[PDB]
């Protein structure tokens, strides 16, 4: 889709996203690693 | 022969150094205690364990040129085999002397 536009192309909430998975991947990972 | 014990304590640290890394990793990402002592100690362990592999490996390269200590006392083990010998053939020859006297009386 990015080669074929590189054809036409035109021009067209407290979740805290980053917070919340940043402490998850660390869990996650810490997880894995005391194991 | 410390040699020996001096590696398996190393290990065995690196090993200790790795895991306070990770549980104070874990600990300092949980929640925002004791992470900062917990972190510090833990690099601390690591730059030892790092220290110690460092030194252990540049030991004195005793030989690394060809197979060192060669001959392993084999002519004193030969003899003590030679001894054991001695001690069992004396002991069959007591054993049948005892039977020839015990036939007599």
């Amino acid at each position: 889709v990015l080669s074929i536009v590189r054809k036409k192309f035109m021009t067209l909430s407290p979740q805290t996203l980053q917070l919340i998975s940043k402490k998850k991947s660390l869990a996650g990972a810490a997880q894995i690693l005391l194991k | 022969n410390e040699r020996l014990r001096a590696l398996e304590d190393i290990e065995r640290e690196i090993g200790a150094i790795l895991q306070n890394a990770g549980t104070a990793i874990l600990e300092l990402s949980k929640e925002k205690r004791l992470l900062d002592r917990q972190a510090a100690a833990f690099t601390t362990s690591v730059q030892h364990v790092e220290a110690e592999l460092s030194a252990q490996i540049r030991y004195l390269t005793q030989v690394a040129t060809g197979q060192p200590h060669e001959g392993s006392s084999y002519s004193s083990r030969k003899d003590c085999q030679m001894a054991l010998k001695r001690v069992d053939y004396a002991r069959l020859k007591i054993s049948d002397v005892a039977r020839t006297c015990e036939q007599m009386l």
